[PDB]
């Protein structure tokens, strides 16, 4: 039997009114009927005496104030499983591809709580990607949380489509994608890049796309986490990828107004750190099984302060930063050498090889960065010959660490590259020292490996 | 055009005075849903040439 | 307007009126309180910054027949709050929770002629079987129905007047 | 002609003929409360969010807060007239517009009336205002062209059909101009167009209807109007009356391109209707739900697969995809693009163009700045000839304006460094273009050929123009078969190169600048 | 100017159908009220009370 | 005009018996469960700081000492937390 | 009939019978001590309850009194009856003559003209200023905006532009004082007395000195009187003394009315309070307005919301800078930033055109220089980047020109200059015609003759 009444609909949010002995417990799924199509609803607060403010799972047009409401006794229940794998679905765990039901033999709450201390892991075994600055300046490791942040139109999406496409395909296990906040044409086009390079059958996509409203954009992100878990428990090694996590806190933004917090800082909710907090414990790799995961950041206006992307910060293990200073000239992928880090770069892992080259480019840009600004005003022939020394050999090593990639041949015209971590630190050894005083700049951009690189230069 | 027009506008009025009583008695008719043989046409008539 | 904040009040008094079988007292009480607060002075008193329980026991001087210790204690209550300007409105919500119990509602009835009585009998049965509701009549001549009669219940209207279908017909421009 | 007023005479005594003498049933409020086209009506038990709720005379306002006792509402009209007391009658309706192909040629509302007194409308029915998005499964990669017929954004940022491109700038930057280029140009492609004028003044939109009519644009496009006088609800509606207009073609097989003008008074609109119904503030007092507002806007601009076609249409049209294309515009303060709403609309779309005061005011128009400026879809949406061409063009060119900035102060000029200086300075000026004169693809496609294989090294500058001007004149009069084949197939092989560098050299030697 | 001709035709058109409907239910108006009968009352009551 | 803890059974209660006060000072119960944060009508000798204790063996600390209720803050998993606890 | 039950500032909140509650918009009248007072009715509150705006004093009103309803909105009398005579927002005369010979009010809130009604119109319209005409000319029907901070040429510059066209032009002209200097109002009228064309000119001043009801409602008024001009058929000008103050008389209310705040703590309602008002000013098929109107920029922030919702409504926009202004180069216009749509090679022709765009494109790259010779100084330019800087100094010197309205303020006499005349005159130094003149030859000389004459004697 149906036993509340909806009381108020304000945008998203609907109040429901049940008897004082029987009222819905926090993160409890209720349900109404929307006229023809049964909608969902979360249970965000207790307030008053009965009556309870919950997030539709859906839109709210044709909500009127009466309607009964069923009180299901859970929190919302996903489908988890190979059951999942080659299948599309929604923030409800329903399918979204066509293809029929899911048939499952297992359903679990998106709400969980994260691993205690004691099953924690530090395996940080090296994980190889094929790209130079990555590989080189902040290294992978299995099982840890990789960060691509990045204003608008910066390179986050071909990166993740490259990533994906190196690790994901030699991985040798399961995948969960989770499109949160995505644009439903970029959903649309990994669907079919996965099914045309059949790799599909190992994957499986849960998405809420831009259009939906504030709780299924919210609720998406734990739904892919859900099956990850489900994964990572059997004892599997799974790759996790997460569209954007800013739209998670960005529908929470939406919905906070409405359940009556006041704000905080720049428009954000109070609760931003516990929100993000309580997402980001869950995933990590304890001693049953590992969870490897990539998750792309936007970057409000490329304001690196902001309190979204400034807290995300402290959650990850490798960060990646995407600049729009260095993608306005063209040098994709646009990684920022000195904003970039990783957990795994110190010699106790790298070796004292990959560690001293590393910290070499690092210290050659920096002192590159100060040079250009003298440059700038006073002209490159007020300079001491070592400074125009290293202003030369860093101008090179900026352009050495662009590579064409496969994912962007439409964008490049041209065929993508793959290269070694032994290769790309001889590379960077190699304009570091006096082998290529001699090349042009123009002969290292989108090049590849350091021994063609020469060839682009007879070309040139 | 203008001119040829206006002068069709005002045959086109002294023709529609006529109809007009047509929709006064089916508009009464179907309003009041049974028909009725109403005598007080002096109404219908002072109307239909008052206002137009 | 109080209406929001007088509801719990409302559906409270009812509740315990039904438990001791004393709705018609409870009725014929709130009707005295909602009185007072009508008067002049008491309506100034009530605009004061008098402490709660100093306002109330005031109060509750002026309302004497109150049932001590059932009704008076309601004035404190709402003498915490400062609700009893909404007296005027947790009464008729306490008629309206009372008509809904007693499964009965007033409909009405407008025309443009007293109804012929015969009509008012085929009326009140149509509605006590369009709503499931015993019906309280009290139909209305208005000069503004040209002709035929309106029904309304609650906020449930069902046009039958001339002057109603020629403005609908009349909007087929 | 009046004759003729005599026959619609007796379609006026057949109204009484076809109407309905039924009592219907409703439910009813009363407004307590008129203030800046805001009602508070209280009653209306069985009001939905959204609802259309009909008031005295034919005027209509929408339910957007159904709190308890009370409900709020915004009057799509003059409201002066509401007085407290009136009764109001919640209809069961959602907003629907008129929709279909008589649309074409027509200046409508945002509730659809027409205003240009052309007559009524013809039309094929009403389709609801509120709408949700084609999913996943139903869509198809966006792959075709739509020609904006500009140098620089056919070459550098191509639009393809599906695409959402945002058009983002400070005032009197063009914004405006290029978007109705695009318009124009669509004369002939057989793309369907619509532009939707959100709080413009009325003038301005008059000005803009003209010259669409002084070219052959005007009877291939639907004009939606919602002028700075008109309400705040009859604005912050108007892009979705036009996205339905544009959905009755993107759901039949057919291309349709929406230009949205100014999402940001949109967003101002819904600000203001916001505030008055004592909505909490967020940012910078806008709604936290305007993100949601231009998002499911925008999702809407799509490419269905033929699948999803066949099933709307219940197998009357088979194998034909249809798009939908949006063009929205924003308007920048002073370049801040960190300001709320310039971000929603950036984080939303598949790309933006750049337009620059500084560039304007240089005399490089379009001021399309290549740097900031990005298409996500790519070649993708090019033809042949123009992915060939254009892919070195633009990051050339923004490697080029760095270059010149380290060169500014050194005198000694490496001659690789001399090239691409001399080089980008002559493709900066190739660029520029004027205003309502749109390039065909051979065209554009032979301008490029002419600066990526060096024919324009040697010219000095300013004569590139007229070096430009004379080729296409000499190719038109001389070389018309070759542009037919170009304009028709986009293709591109090794006679094409090879025509193409004959054409180049017979020009350069034969004819004069 | 031709086809902006035969619009205008149109718009001629319009307005008199506008005319003509209003000024006539302002005339019947008129003639109902003064033909209401009180058996044509009783029986709009007896056919909304049977459908009801 | 907003609602502030007037809820229908609290004021039956006292429509029956006014002085409440006879009921112990140690107790009271949850009325209100969101984000962390629980409002309790009762505990009339709570004091700033003191640790509330909840069922399954966990705490609150009050913070708001407000003229109806106390605004305290749960020191653990409050998503089971109910009102009437 | 009605009771007053509150004061708050300018607002009164009055009770009234719930059978006769007065509509938006109606006026309202009580007498407040020895005088009368209007209120015009903003919002009906619940239970009969009416919020009313006071177009005067509300100091003296006491709760309780009792409030007559009129049954009509603001009426103002209209017509050739107002020609010669200054008014005031209840449209009574404010000056000492006799009653005004009206014979017929109109209500000033009105809709705006149809769309099917809106006229098109290309004829440029010439100015005796160079810069003007030349960077942002404008046509006969169309809106002029002067945009400035404070004291930097508004009013000069409007009177100017009155001087030049309002005496070529033979039609009637309507001029509203809004929320401005009353010494200023008061100097406007006796010259236009004792040059004998007040009997052309309709006055309405609404003046800073009033309360925010009459700042908020004498710009309709204005606008009331060129319509009934407009709609008799004739040709009118209509100049609005500051058309911010009306945005700002509404922002002084809007809290008071229980409006949240909005932006810069804006009323929410500002764009379309701004645009209701705006779009009124406009041609028509029967008739013509031609308007300038002065905004004023406050703190010179142009990104400010008020300024940034008004550059949207005009034809033409004239920015007038605070930094060219201190130079004293006067009329202080930015270049760069001033613009019409009126300059488009189909209306103004070729070589107009060009020699506007080819003055744009030198002062962009002088901006562009002026970064770099700050901190080097001119001597490490280009031998071209310091022709280029030769040739920009030289042309905003010869943007500035006497007006006769400054000869009071400058001593030397005013000067007109025709078009042909700017045209020739900077394509020839764009050309390099003067490049051996002196800068100083170019500051407030009229026209390029009178540059190589100044010349002459440096
Ligand atoms: N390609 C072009 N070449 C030359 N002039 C141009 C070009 N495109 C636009 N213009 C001119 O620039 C001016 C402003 O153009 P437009 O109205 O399109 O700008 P906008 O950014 O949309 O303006 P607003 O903010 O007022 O709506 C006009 O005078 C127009 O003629
Ligand atoms: N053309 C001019 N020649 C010389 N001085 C001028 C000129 N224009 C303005 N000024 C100077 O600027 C002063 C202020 O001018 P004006 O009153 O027109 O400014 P405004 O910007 O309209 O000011 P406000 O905002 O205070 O009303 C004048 O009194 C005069 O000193
Ligand atoms: N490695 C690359 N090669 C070529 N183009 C690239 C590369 N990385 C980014 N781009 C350009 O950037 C555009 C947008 O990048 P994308 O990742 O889709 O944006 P976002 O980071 O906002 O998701 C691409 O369409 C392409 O034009
Ligand atoms: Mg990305
Ligand atoms: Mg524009
Ligand atoms: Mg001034």
């Amino acid at each position: 039997m149906a036993t509340g009444k909806i009381v108020q609909v304000i945008g998203a949010v609907v109040d429901v009114e049940f008897p004082q002995d029987a009222v819905p417990r926090v993160y409890d799924a209720l349900e109404v009927q929307n006229g023809n199509e049964r909608l969902v609803l979360e249970v965000q607060q207790q307030l008053g005496g009965g009556i309870v403010r919950t997030i539709a799972m859906g839109s709210s047009d044709g909500l009127r104030r009466g309607l009964d409401v069923k009180d299901l006794e859970h929190p919302i229940e996903v489908p988890v499983g190979k059951a999942t794998l080659g299948r599309i679905m929604n923030v409800l765990g329903e399918p979204v591809d066509m293809k029929g039901e899911i048939g499952e033999e297992e359903r679990w709450a998106i709400h969980r709580a994260a691993p205690s201390y004691e099953e924690l892991s530090n395996s940080q075994e090296l994980l190889e990607t094929g790209i130079k600055v990555i590989d080189l300046m902040a290294p992978f490791a299995k099982g840890g949380k990789v960060g691509l942040f990045g204003g608008a139109g910066v390179g986050k999406t071909v990166n993740m489509m490259e990533l994906i496409r190196n690790i994901a395909i030699e991985h040798s296990g399961y995948s969960v994608f989770a499109g949160v906040g995505e644009r439903t044409r970029e959903g649309n086009d990994f669907y079919h890049e996965m099914t045309d390079s059949n790799v599909i059958d190992k994957v499986s996509l849960v998405y809420g796309q831009m259009n939906e409203p504030p709780g299924n954009r919210l609720r998406v992100a734990l739904t892919g986490l859900t099956m990850a878990e489900k994964f990572r428990d059997e004892g599997r090694d799974v790759l996790l990828f997460v569209d954007n996590i800013y739209r998670y806190t960005l529908a929470g933004t939406e919905v906070s107004a409405l359940l009556g917090r006041m704000p905080s800082a720049v428009g954000y909710q109070p609760t931003l750190a516990e929100e993000m907090g309580v997402l980001q414990e869950r995933i990590t790799s304890t001693k049953t099984g590992s969870i490897t995961s990539v998750q792309a950041v936007y970057v409000p206006a490329d304001d690196l302060t902001d309190p979204s992307p400034a807290t995300t910060f402290a959650h990850l293990d490798a960060t990646v930063v995407l600049s729009r200073q260095i993608a306005s000239l063209g040098i994709y992928p646009a990684v920022d050498p000195l904003d970039s880090t990783s957990r795994q770069l110190d010699p106790l892992v790298v070796g004292q090889e990959h560690y001293d080259t590393a910290r070499g480019v690092q210290s050659i840009l920096q002192r590159y960065q100060e040079l250009k600004d003298i440059i700038a005003i006073l002209g490159m022939d007020e300079l001491s010959e070592e400074d125009k020394l290293v202003v030369a050999r860093a101008r090179k090593i900026q352009r050495f660490l662009s590579q064409p990639f496969f994912v962007a041949e439409v964008f490049t015209g041209s065929p993508g590259k793959y290269v070694s971590l032994k290769d790309t630190i001889r590379g960077f050894k190699g304009i570091m020292e006096g082998e290529y005083d001699h090349l042009p700049e123009q002969a290292f951009y989108m090049v590849g490996s350091i021994e063609e690189a020469v060839e682009k230069a007879k070309k040139l | 055009a203008q001119a040829e027009i206006e002068a069709e506008r005002k045959r086109a009025r002294e023709e529609l005075r006529k109809q007009v009583a047509i929709l006064a008695v089916a508009g009464a008719e179907k309003i009041i849903e049974r028909s009725v043989d109403e005598a007080a046409n002096s109404d219908i008539v002072d109307k239909l040439v008052a206002e137009l | 307007e109080f209406i929001t904040v007088a509801r719990p009040y409302a559906k409270a008094a009812f509740d315990f009126a039904v438990e001791h079988q004393s709705v018609e007292r409870w009725q014929d009480m709130l009707a005295f309180a909602a009185e007072v607060t009508k008067n002049e002075q008491m309506a100034e008193l009530l605009s004061g910054a008098l402490a709660p329980e100093t306002l109330a026991e005031s109060f509750i001087a002026v309302a004497g027949e109150q049932l001590d210790e059932n009704g008076q204690n309601l004035i404190r209550v709402m003498a915490e709050n400062g609700r009893l300007n909404a007296l005027p409105d947790v009464l008729e919500q306490f008629i309206h929770l009372r008509a809904v119990s007693e499964a009965t509602a007033e409909v009405d009835v407008i025309s443009a002629a007293a109804l012929s009585e015969q009509q008012l009998a085929k009326i009140s049965a149509a509605m006590e079987k369009r709503l499931s509701r015993k019906v309280k009549l009290n139909a209305k001549i208005d000069k503004s129905v040209m002709a035929g009669v309106i029904i309304r219940a609650g906020d449930m209207v069902i046009d039958g007047s001339v002057r109603g279908r020629l403005e609908r017909l009349a909007d087929v421009l | 002609m009046q004759l003729n007023s005599t026959e619609i005479s007796e379609l006026i005594k057949q109204r009484i003929a076809q109407f309905n003498v039924v009592s219907e049933a409703h439910n009813e409020g009363t407004i307590v409360s008129v203030s800046d086209g805001v009602i508070r009506i209280h009653g209306l038990a069985d009001a939905m969010q959204g609802e259309m709720i009909s008031l005295p005379g034919n005027r209509y306002a929408i339910a957007l807060n159904l709190e308890r006792d009370s409900v709020g509402a915004v009057v799509m009209g003059p409201y002066a007239d509401l007085a407290e007391g009136m009764k109001v009658k919640a209809t069961g309706r959602i907003l629907e517009v008129p929709v279909g192909r008589g649309l074409l040629g027509r200046v409508v509302n945002t509730l659809g009336a027409p205003i240009d007194g052309k007559g009524p409308l013809d039309h094929d029915g009403f389709s609801a205002v509120e709408a949700i998005a084609p999913g996943v499964i139903e869509r198809q990669s966006v792959d075709q062209p739509v020609q904006t017929g500009y140098k620089a954004v056919d070459s550098m940022i191509p639009i393809g059909r599906g695409q959402r491109e945002l058009i983002i700038g400070d005032r009197q930057t063009g914004k405006t101009a290029l978007a109705i280029d695009a318009i124009i140009n669509q004369r002939d492609s057989g793309i369907k167009a619509i532009y939707v004028a959100i709080g413009q003044k009325a003038s301005t939109i008059s000005n803009v209807v003209r010259k669409l009519e002084e070219h052959g644009a005007l009877a291939n496009t639907i004009v939606v109007v919602a002028t700075a006088s008109e309400s705040a609800a009859l604005q912050y509606l108007a892009p979705y009356a036009g996205a339905a207009m544009g959905e009755y073609f993107r759901d039949r097989g057919e291309d349709a391109l929406i230009i949205y003008d100014d999402l940001s008074k949109q967003a101002v609109a819904y600000r203001q209707i916001s505030l008055l119904l004592r909505r909490p503030p967020g940012r910078e007092a806008f709604p936290g739900d305007v993100f949601y507002l231009h998002s499911r806007l925008l999702e809407r601009a799509a490419r269905v697969n033929a699948e999803y076609v066949e099933a709307f249409t219940k197998g009357e049209v088979k194998g034909k995809t249809g798009s939908l294309t949006a063009l929205p515009i924003i308007e920048t303060q002073a370049g801040d693009v960190s300001a709320f709403v310039p971000t929603n609309v950036i984080s939303i779309t598949d790309g933006q163009i750049f337009l620059e005061t500084n560039l304007f005011n240089a005399g490089i128009r379009p001021a399309v700045n290549p740097g900031i400026s990005v298409s996500r879809v790519g070649g993708a949406a090019q033809t042949k000839i123009m992915k060939k061409l254009s892919g070195g063009i633009r990051t050339a060119l923004a490697q080029y304006r760095e270059l010149a900035a380290f060169s500014q102060f050194a005198s000694d000029l490496d001659d690789a460094t001399r090239k691409q200086l001399d080089h980008g300075q002559k493709v900066t000026e190739l660029l520029k273009q004027k205003q309502y004169a749109p390039m065909s693809v051979a065209q554009q496609s032979l301008v490029l050929f002419a600066a990526e294989r060096g024919y324009l090294a040697d010219v000095e500058l300013s004569k590139i123009g007229s070096f430009e001007a004379a080729l296409l004149a000499y190719v038109d009069r001389d070389h018309a078969p070759l542009m037919q084949e170009i304009n028709q197939t986009g293709g591109y092989n090794d006679e094409i190169e090879g025509k193409l560098k004959g054409i180049l050299d017979s020009f350069k030697a034969t004819q004069s600048w």
